């Protein structure tokens, strides 16, 4: 359902900032940075070419650490994102890749949900006010120089200082049960078109730490994809707590080291990795968010109060009715329908998985998230003979069409340049 | 964030 584009504008980073969806901005919790040059490329949505030394105060140097120090699996370049066709080739990028994602019939589901996937507005203290969260806003530099606040639910931004981050160590006090409560928060992601992973075809080599280069190249929209669907887990705040967590017996070099992976990052997989996610704790998962629904709901029906946008009392609250699919009676009364629930629910944790993407986009893809990584590829997939909105690497009318020849990369090496390999180097 | 190893 791409036949209207998602992003709807030709976009280039010189363009002189109108305060509207081109305007230097701040993010909350930080009043020290210098104002950011944003785009907002579509409704709900922003995209910041800097790299991210704004969201966390324990990064914020891009700098290199120790060698002694770095994990084979981390890659530092401190200069990446620096300068002006670098931010122009990013927003080009990122632009592309939701492109992409939004002409499968399941980005454009998967998209429509993050658009409408609101945060729900709990700031007030008085449970009858309706308030919205002041994270979840942003504030915009308007063309007289006067701050605005704007509401949004995502944000794409560069990395860290490591680029190939395979894991957060960033939220901890952070008060979210906005992700695991059912209200949802603002998701940021860091994410680069210009790099990815290299990996193996074959399910033997691919699980196996010491095996292998990493011949084929996953598409960097399987991956944008991948942060979207954890994106609206956490949306709606329905993402799971981060410390539930598998123990992996499924993998001898895994379990050799006592690696455990997050319910959340099994789920996000889907295909054969979510059965590692017990039957019988799922489901009580799915009765807890099935209550803070019903919270959400009552809290609906109590708030006489709002704090005054332009907006009245029942427009915003058939925003949320739509958001979460309530049943109103006659009464005017908001309720769960337990049908309706597991609807949203088993769309937005089993429909839309990487699995699935991996389906439609026809692309090579790892098998399962418990594999091994291989290597880091840089890559350019502005240009449209790299790569396009429709066919990605694997180009049509080229020898690069068939049999993944476009993420073959002893085939196509003309478009990826090695950065690392990870073989060997593992923990073991 | 995540990727995962
Ligand atoms: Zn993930």
């Amino acid at each position: 359902g791409s036949h209207m584009p998602f992003v709807n504008k030709q976009f280039n980073y010189k363009d002189p900032v109108n305060g509207v969806d081109i305007a230097y901005i701040k993010i909350p919790n930080a009043g020290q940075m210098q104002p950011v040059k944003a785009f907002k490329i579509h409704n709900k949505i922003w995209v910041i070419p800097e790299r991210d030394t704004f969201t966390n105060p324990e990064e914020g140097d891009l700098n290199p650490p120790p060698e002694a120090k770095q994990v084979p699996v981390s890659y530092y370049d401190s200069t990446y994102l620096s300068t002006d066709n670098e931010k122009d080739n990013y927003l080009k990028g990122v632009t592309k890749l939701f492109e992409r994602i939004y002409s499968t019939d399941l980005g454009r589901m998967l998209l429509t949900s993050i658009v409408r996937g609101i945060p729900f507005w709990g700031g007030s203290t008085i449970d009858t006010e309706l308030k919205v969260i002041d994270t979840n806003s942003i504030n915009v530099i308007q063309p007289d120089g006067s701050y605005r606040s704007e509401e949004l639910n995502l944000v794409i931004i560069g990395p860290s200082a490591d680029i190939i981050q395979f894991e957060c160590k960033s939220f901890g006090h952070e008060v979210l049960n906005l992700t695991r409560n059912g209200y949802g928060s603002t998701q940021y992601i860091r994410f680069s078109p210009d790099f990815t992973f290299g990996f193996e075809e074959s399910l033997e080599v691919d699980t196996n730490p010491l095996l292998g280069a990493g011949k084929f190249a996953t598409d960097p929209a399987v991956t944008l994809a991948h942060e979207l669907i954890h994106a609206g887990h956490r949306l709606y705040g329905i993402a799971i707590n981060p410390n539930r967590v598998f123990k992996v017996n499924t993998n001898a070099y895994y379990e050799m080291s006592g690696l455990e992976v997050s319910f959340e990052e099994l789920r996000t997989f889907g295909g054969h990795d979510a059965k590692f996610i017990d039957s019988l704790q799922e489901n009580e998962f799915r009765l807890y968010y099935y209550n803070k629904f019903k919270d959400i709901a009552s809290t609906l029906n109590k708030a006489k109060s709002i704090v005054g946008t332009t907006a009245s009392l029942q427009y915003m609250k058939n925003v949320f009715k739509e958001k979460y699919l309530l049943s109103e009676d006659t009464s005017g009364k908001f309720s769960v329908d337990k049908l309706k629930f597991d609807k949203l629910y088993k769309m937005l944790t089993e429909i839309y998985t990487e699995d699935n993407f991996v389906k439609f986009f026809k692309v090579l893809n790892r098998k399962t998230y418990l594999n091994f990584d291989k290597a880091v590829f840089k890559i350019n997939i502005v240009p449209k003979v790299n790569y396009t909105i429709y066919d990605g690497f694997n180009l049509r009318n080229t020898n690069l069409a068939a049999n993944f020849n476009g993420q073959n990369t002893e085939i196509n090496n003309m478009n990826f340049t090695k950065l690392k390999n990870f073989t060997g180097l593992f923990e073991f | 964030x995540a990727r995962g190893l």
